[PDB]
């Protein structure tokens, strides 16, 4: 056994003892020592609360830091030159007598600037114009004006904009943190005897999910057991994409990607989640994919008309509205509610030996009401396409744009290809240059735009007191364009992620949240986005001609109006 | 109500007369009585020796009326590949 | 001929079923099952292959399944009536 001591916040130096090759994060759950809040997630990198500070002789010889944990370390406040995560340091004959060490880190809330802005003019203008497309040029605006903070007159609520702000927020992030409620998807739950998933639950229902969900869909042993399918469908998307280009006469294929980079993510989650092969990729749209994919676009049209009013006034004003909400979210949990009786029938009566889905894991651990499995799954079904097809066509979009950035993101492909075919695993860490055009898409063109907190505790941001049971809302857009942290803004650099990982620079990675109500595809939209570029640039050209931006529109998600027209010339 | 086909070979040696009698009997008796039974025995000793046929809906079938009798339910059925 | 016709749907469906991951399908399958007597009966009557099994539904093959149910149903509305009436 070794002996290791913990400094705490409050200054005093705690001694315990742990067995050789234990995870430090053992050491302190297993022992009850008083730290608050360490290891929240129990070991999956879904959260940064195990954040420790090393001694210097002591974390030199440490192993190399990953990428899953660097991102993961990138949400920790009061990160420094010298800390790790505790879930992914065992100990080790050296650390007898280590000590490590945790870290710990005015205007009334009314002198805060306002928002000119009328809620009821507001409310009335998306009764006409059906949707309020513009949302996210109009808080642009606002930011270039009043400053990196304000409120809007409603309750409380203020917007801020800056990674300093949102590495405070994650500081209050309590046991149970509280995003706000939507209640047009809520009621729809409610009037169907169906259980609110992980993304519509507070409170302890929130934990008591999300502690039986990330074992299976978030951890990288997870995403080690559902990569290698990811691999099959992105190069089945590529293969597909070669043939065709192939019969061309100057070996090229341009058109409008939209349609199968969604019919990819289909088939890439449907597989990941069920083990189902659709056959959607290679060959033609089914009536169920179009479908639903329609039904997606309805429910998040129909959602902007609802959020902004009370039930009690769109009651009356917009019923066509909750009746055309309701009848696609029916299409919605029809899709859903097959894939999951194909799959409880198929496990009722062969529990099989080897990996064959995400949920074929929870039906099978069976720690959660299958009425909670129901909910999430719809959840995962639903929520793995727009959010994950969008950024890939901005993806392919700026290399078409970017043609020096492509070269490099080619070579560093082609060079780690016959690695990754051999081991499609090592995609995670053989393609950094990649993951960083992923963060660089996000960044400009960031699916989701906001971040929401209802605070449990007085806080304060930018010298503006912040009262408890306050909203703050990180816009992610005029984010990711500040160019006094991100040089010259609407540059398309991935390379910047690199050199933003040297220094300790905190929070600038955001589009997926913090804490532990960060997102839970995270790490499946990762591998369905990195792998399908990779099998493209390793066969592809990508180039185009409409270089003009894209206009992006606002409908729940922001997602781009326009769709270019992108060439894909083989190489041979 | 009980499944067993074994019944119709032990109905078959105790001879009783007129107990299979779905196609009609005489000369208006179905044209296609061989017809049917070919396209549905062969399909099935197909399927027998590749899959595994299982469900969960095991309650029984309503069944509808509508010159012919036909299920108004059609159930879930898995097919399970035999490897060995 | 049958022969032909069921080996072809067994190993139409085996293929699909070997993609997915537990090596099963679960399905309705009346569909896939009415377009198998249709090819059968084609092909033992006419001795025409309508490439109905494997693949999608056709217009013709859904017109025709849509005409049958209606004929059906349209029919005991009229059985029980005499043209007299029923006019
Ligand atoms: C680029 C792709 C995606 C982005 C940018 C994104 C963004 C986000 C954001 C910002 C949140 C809220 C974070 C917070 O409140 O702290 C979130 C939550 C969530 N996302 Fe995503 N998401 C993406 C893909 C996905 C995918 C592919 C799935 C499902 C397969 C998914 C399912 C969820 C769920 C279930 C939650 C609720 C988490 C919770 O409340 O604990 N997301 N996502
Ligand atoms: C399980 C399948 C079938 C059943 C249970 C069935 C049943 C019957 C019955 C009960 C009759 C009347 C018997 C009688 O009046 O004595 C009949 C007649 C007839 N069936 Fe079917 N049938 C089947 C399949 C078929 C098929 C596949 C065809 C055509 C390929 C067909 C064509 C006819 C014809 C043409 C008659 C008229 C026979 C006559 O009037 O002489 N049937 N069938
Ligand atoms: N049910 C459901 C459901 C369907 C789609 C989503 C998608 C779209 C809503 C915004 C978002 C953030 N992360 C994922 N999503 C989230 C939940
Ligand atoms: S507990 Fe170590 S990262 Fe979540």
């Amino acid at each position: 056994k070794i002996t290791v001591h913990f400094i705490n916040r409050d200054g005093e130096t705690l001694t315990t003892k742990g067995k050789v090759g234990d995870s430090l994060l053992d050491v302190v759950v297993e022992n009850n020592l008083d730290i608050d809040g360490f290891g929240a997630c129990e070991g999956t990198l879904a959260c940064s609360t195990c954040h420790l500070i090393f001694e210097d002789h002591i974390y030199e010889k440490l192993d190399a830091i990953t990428d899953e944990e660097n991102d993961m370390l990138d949400l920790a406040y009061g990160l420094t030159d010298r800390s790790r995560l505790g879930c992914q340091i065992c100990l080790t004959k050296s650390m007898d007598n280590m000590t490590v060490r945790v870290p710990e880190t005015v205007l009334p809330f009314e002198a805060m600037p306002q928002h000119p802005g009328n809620r009821w003019l507001r409310l009335l203008q998306i009764w006409r114009e059906q949707g309020y497309e513009h949302l996210h040029l109009e808080m642009h605006q606002t930011f270039q004006e009043l400053g990196p903070i304000f409120r809007y007159n409603l309750p409380r609520m203020v917007c801020v904009m800056l990674p300093e702000d949102v590495e405070k927020l994650q500081q209050v992030d309590s046991l149970h943190p509280c995003r706000m409620i939507l209640e047009p998807w809520v009621a729809y739950r409610q009037h169907r005897g169906h259980k609110c998933g992980v993304f519509l639950l507070n409170g302890p229902e929130w934990r008591f999910n999300r502690l039986r969900l990330n074992p299976d869909v978030l951890s990288p042993k997870a995403v080690q057991r559902f990569l290698p399918m990811v691999d099959a469908v992105a190069r089945d998307f590529s293969q597909a994409l070669k043939k065709k280009v192939l019969q061309n006469a100057r070996g090229s294929l341009t058109l409008d990607v939209q349609p199968s980079i969604f019919h990819y993510t289909i088939e890439a989650s449907n597989l990941a989640l069920f083990g189902e092969r659709l056959g959607l990729v290679g060959h033609s749209p089914s009536s169920a994919s179009l479908n639903f994919l329609h039904a997606l676009e309805v429910m998040f049209k129909s959602t902007v008309q609802l959020m902004f009013m009370p039930r009690s006034l769109s009651r009356w004003i917009s019923p066509k509205v909750w009746k055309e909400h309701f009848e696609a979210w029916d299409c919605i949990f029809q899709y859903g509610d097959n894939c999951i009786q194909k799959i409880y029938q198929e496990l009722a009566f062969n529990r099989p030996q080897h990996y064959t889905g995400i949920v074929a894991e929870l039906l099978l651990k069976a720690e959660l009401s299958l009425e909670a499995i129901k909910a999430n799954s719809m959840e995962l079904t639903a929520g793995s396409v727009d959010t994950t097809a969008f950024p890939l066509l901005m993806t392919l979009f700026e290399l078409a744009r970017n043609p020096d950035v492509q070269q490099i993101l080619r070579q560093e492909s082609l060079a780690a290809a016959a690695s990754i075919s051999e081991h499609p695993q090592k995609a995670t860490t053989e393609l950094p240059l990649l993951r960083a055009a992923l963060k660089e898409t996000l960044r400009l063109y960031p699916v989701g735009l906001f971040l929401e907190r209802v605070v449990s505790s007085d806080l304060v941001l930018q010298n503006y007191h912040i009262p408890a049971g306050t909203l703050v809302q990180v816009f992610l857009y005029s984010l990711g364009r500040n160019a006094a942290l991100f040089p010259r803004p609407e540059r398309y650099n991935p390379q910047r992620w690199l050199d933003i990982r040297g220094s300790g620079r905190n929070f600038h990675h955001v589009p997926f949240g913090f804490g532990m109500r960060q997102c839970l595809g995270r790490r499946l939209a990762e591998a369905e986005m990195l792998l399908l570029l990779h099998h493209v640039l390793k066969h592809f050209l990508v180039e185009t001609l409409t270089q003009e931006d894209i206009k992006m529109v606002y409908s729940f998600i922001l997602r781009p109006g326009t769709s270019p027209l992108l060439t894909f010339r083989a190489i041979n | 109500e009980r499944y067993n086909p074994q019944r119709w070979l032990d109905i078959r040696g105790s001879g009783r007369n007129f107990h299979h009698v779905p196609f009609g009997f005489g000369m208006r008796q179905c044209l296609g009585r061989r017809l049917a039974e070919a396209e549905m025995l062969l399909l099935l000793h197909h399927v027998l020796k590749h899959f595994l046929v299982e469900t969960l809906t095991q309650e029984d079938i309503k069944m509808v009326y509508s010159f012919i009798l036909r299920p108004g339910t059609s159930p879930l059925l898995t097919f399970r590949a035999i490897n060995h």
